[PDB]
């Protein structure tokens, strides 16, 4: 059947022109209608436009009228969605959907592009113990950016009763996340742990042992 | 333009049970052609796009199960899960295809209805290694809590703070249909080191008394 | 407004070539017609032209089908006639001349008359 | 296991021009969408309301095929809610259109050195057309309110066009050929099935 | 071509006079296709009458043409100041569209 592949995640600075392409590949791709939708961190779905990459017809919504535009490539079957100098209020996954028609609903869906747009700059992570019939243990990765980072126990030895927390934008810019294990509280001096985080975009990997308190 | 709203905000159906979705368009989707109406049910999991879930109010896609039902004319639709599973815990949005530009619906978030379960509270103060760096933060977990809602307080010496705290909150455990809380209170070394008891107050539907944990500075 | 507006005057010298132009406005324009016609200061009235708008097919005088060319554009509504080899006699004033149309029914004559052009030619 | 006719509409020796358009229904057979894919190659397709995809797994009461010649830049026309000459006075679709409209290029077979003059377009009008209704009447337009007795002149003008196919035309200029699809299921029972 | 004259060549008359014009033509024109246009010296020329014995929009209704085959005329009631211009015959339906020479009226 039909299948749309999108591009890598990007991270820019406000300023800074960009373009999300979205390649499709399968059954008959002359007869679809590619569509961008936008999704905010949080719950909205918002559709942003459509466009037939046989002639160059497009049609956006009145909420992103002159803020984006959509273009297409037929020779290699790609449809592009382009800022020129963008905000900070554009972070989000952008999605592509294929239609047969133009009235069809949206029947195949691309993997989604994260755009991060933030004044802040590459920075690698800082993690911080969380020492204690049941005991909590933890690690703090703060002061990181951008997302994402990788978060294991024991070099993945220990899963289950694991709570790693999705991140948060603190003022500064800078990302602050949470990772937390909870234990039979009798085994603490017994069994060592030691989280295991990984900030590839800085190349950054931090192996830090969890004592509790003397 | 054509406005979707989903009746219900959020749906907590127990396991095995019927959960219902209400989609109310401000016009009518249907075709005169073929006497079509034309709304799509969407279904989107935490971390994946969403798909089709069903299409012409009715008509149900190439791949899904027999539960998702979709019925409704005009103007009220209704999108019926009969057996929800736990595959099912995910947000479901209404459509409609029928004019440009299209409109989604708002979003309504399913999950499993489990019997109250008190949350296990604990606290972490900074550590001497952190406090190099000349800021403070301790931490507050919440651990296997349902419901969702539950409220978090920080108090320093008894005074209750407000406007530097950081909260996030994971997805529904499929396991035992729990959630799990961190707050995040940060400070500066200076303001830190100027207060000695620090507490976190815990209020949820199951507790008899507000769990409160605390730790002196010393 | 209804009106044919023309374009500036302009000054040539002779062996060159002309663009006047003319748009209409107020008015259906897509099945009306456009004639061009010169005058001398104080002399008679010297037809040139006409041209369909919705089929572009035009009809010259004997004296300019070798040097007069009518042309229109829809999407814009506007005439132009390019005079070329401009001798001395080209100094004259070029209306543009337009039936009204305010419907599917046009007036059987020319009307509406733009405010007139004047190219004069000279060293 | 009969096939419907959609072939003698497509690969046609002949196409008519789209003042004239030509129009074949379809009714008990089996409609097979199969070499709407992977079939030659298309310029344009674009279809409203259904999806071709599912064609196969539907049935309607009635199918219409019509078939005609224009050039690339009025095959964006040939739409819904389109406005201009093509879509007021040769070929309108409605606004709840549910069919689908394909183009390819056709300059290799109507065109000629000398131009091709077969093809033409209607020019004038008194209304704009109706949804699928077609209009061949050679009467001299009364632009005016005079009548034309026969003779062309001052607001009285021939009605059609010709469109002067050439093959060094550029390819907005060049003759493309269009069929437009056309599906409504009505209160009869649906008879154009496909293999389900 | 189809070749009209005109006649007279130039009048004099006073607010009172009943002025006719002429304008003639060395074959049969359609009556529908001959216009009669008024002039002032310096403004763009107003078509008066259209067809033939048909007043334009906003024309007074002292203006009357009449006329058919190779003879029409033109006939103003009640001269006033407005009336002081040049006045054309042009027809517009032969191959080659011809006016005429022009019938100054010189009011006093
Ligand atoms: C066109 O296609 C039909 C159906 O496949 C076939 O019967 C017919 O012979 C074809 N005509 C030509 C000229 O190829």
């Amino acid at each position: 059947q039909m299948q749309l592949v999108q591009s890598g995640t990007e991270v820019k600075k406000p300023g800074e022109s960009l373009k999300i392409s979205c390649k499709g590949s399968g059954y008959g791709f002359i007869t679809y209608w590619i569509g961008w939708v936008r999704q905010m961190p949080g719950k909205g779905l918002e559709w942003m436009g459509i466009i037939y990459p046989g002639d160059s017809e497009t049609r956006y919504s009145p909420s992103f009228q002159g803020q984006v535009t959509i273009s297409a490539d037929k020779s290699i079957n790609t449809a592009y969605l382009q800022w020129s100098s963008l905000k900070a209020s554009d972070t989000a996954i952008y999605y592509c959907a294929g239609g047969s028609g133009i009235s069809t609903p949206m029947d195949v869906w691309g993997q989604g592009t994260t755009v991060t747009v933030s004044s802040a700059s590459t920075k690698g992570p800082s993690v911080f113990p969380l020492a204690p019939g049941t005991a909590a243990l933890g690690c703090l990765v703060k002061d990181y950016f951008p997302e994402p980072v990788t978060v294991s126990w024991n070099s993945g030895a220990l899963t289950s009763g694991v709570h790693t927390f999705p991140a948060v934008l603190q003022s500064s810019g800078l990302y602050s996340l949470s990772s937390v294990v909870t234990v039979p509280s009798s085994s603490l001096g017994t069994q060592t742990y030691i989280c295991n985080v990984n900030h590839k975009p800085s190349n950054t990997k931090v192996d830090k042992k969890v004592e509790p308190k003397s | 333009d054509i406005q979707l709203t989903q009746s219900p905000d959020s749906l907590a159906v127990s396991l095995g049970e019927r959960a219902t979705i209400n989609c109310k368009s401000s016009q009518s989707v249907l075709y005169s052609s073929i006497n079509k109406n034309y709304l799509a049910w969407y279904q989107q999991k935490p971390g994946q796009p969403p798909k089709l879930l069903i299409y012409w109010a009715s008509t149900r896609e190439s791949g899904v199960p027999d539960r998702f039902s979709g019925s409704g004319s005009g103007t009220d639709f209704t999108l019926t899960i009969s057996s929800l599973q736990a595959e099912d815990v995910a947000v479901y949005y209404c459509q409609q295809y029928y004019s440009t530009p299209y409109t989604f619906g708002q979003g309504t978030k399913v999950e499993i209805k489990r019997t109250v379960a008190a949350p296990s509270v604990f606290i972490f103060p900074p550590s001497d290694e952190q406090l190099k760096s000349g800021t403070a933060s301790v931490v507050c977990l919440l651990n296997n809590f349902y419901p969702r809602e539950a409220k978090v307080q920080w108090k320093v010496d008894n005074a209750l703070q407000s406007g530097n705290s950081q909260e996030s909150v994971t997805e529904q455990d499929s396991k035992d249909s729990t959630y799990s809380l961190s707050s995040t209170l940060t400070l500066s070394k200076a303001d830190y080191e100027k207060h000695k008891v620090y507490a976190c107050e815990v209020t949820h539907q199951g507790l008899s008394s507000p769990v409160t944990k605390s730790f002196n500075r010393g | 407004q209804v009106q044919l507006v023309q374009s500036g005057p302009e000054v040539k010298k002779p062996g060159t070539s002309v663009k006047v132009s003319c748009k209409a406005s107020g008015f259906t324009f897509t099945t009306s017609a456009v004639q061009w016609v010169r005058q001398a200061r104080g002399q008679r009235l010297e037809w040139i032209g006409w041209i369909v708008v919705g089929s572009g097919n035009t009809n010259y005088a004997q004296k300019f089908q070798e040097r007069v060319t009518i042309t229109r554009d829809m999407s814009t509504t506007t005439a132009y006639m390019e005079l070329s080899s401009l001798r001395s006699e080209d100094t004259a004033v070029y209306y543009c001349a337009a039936p009204y149309c305010s419907g599917g029914t046009c007036l059987d004559g020319f009307d509406i008359w733009g405010q007139g052009t004047m190219v004069t030619v000279s060293s | 296991t009969n096939l419907c006719p959609f072939g003698e509409v497509f690969n046609a020796t002949r196409f008519a021009s789209v003042y004239a358009w030509n129009r074949k229904r379809i009714s008990n057979c089996v409609a097979d969408y199969s070499f709407l894919y992977n079939s030659a190659s298309f310029s344009t397709f674009k279809c409203y309301g259904v999806s071709p995809t599912k064609l196969n797994d539907l049935c309607f009461t009635n199918v219409y095929a019509d078939s005609f010649v224009i050039r690339g830049d009025e095959v964006r026309q040939i739409a819904p809610g389109q406005t201009g000459k093509i879509a007021d006075y040769n070929y309108k679709l409605p606004d709840d259109f549910t069919g689908c409209v394909i183009a390819w290029n056709s300059n290799n077979l109507d065109s000629k050195v000398g131009g091709n003059y077969n093809y033409l377009y209607r020019l004038f009008r008194k209304s704009n057309l109706k949804p699928f209704e077609r209009d061949i009447s050679t009467e001299i337009y009364q632009a005016g309110s005079t009548p034309c007795n026969g003779v062309e002149g001052f607001n009285c003008y021939f009605p059609l066009q010709s469109y002067g196919f050439q093959p060094t035309n550029g390819v907005g200029y060049q003759p493309y050929r269009v069929v437009v699809l056309s599906f409504e299921l009505l209160h009869a029972p649906a008879t154009v099935c496909g293999p389900k």
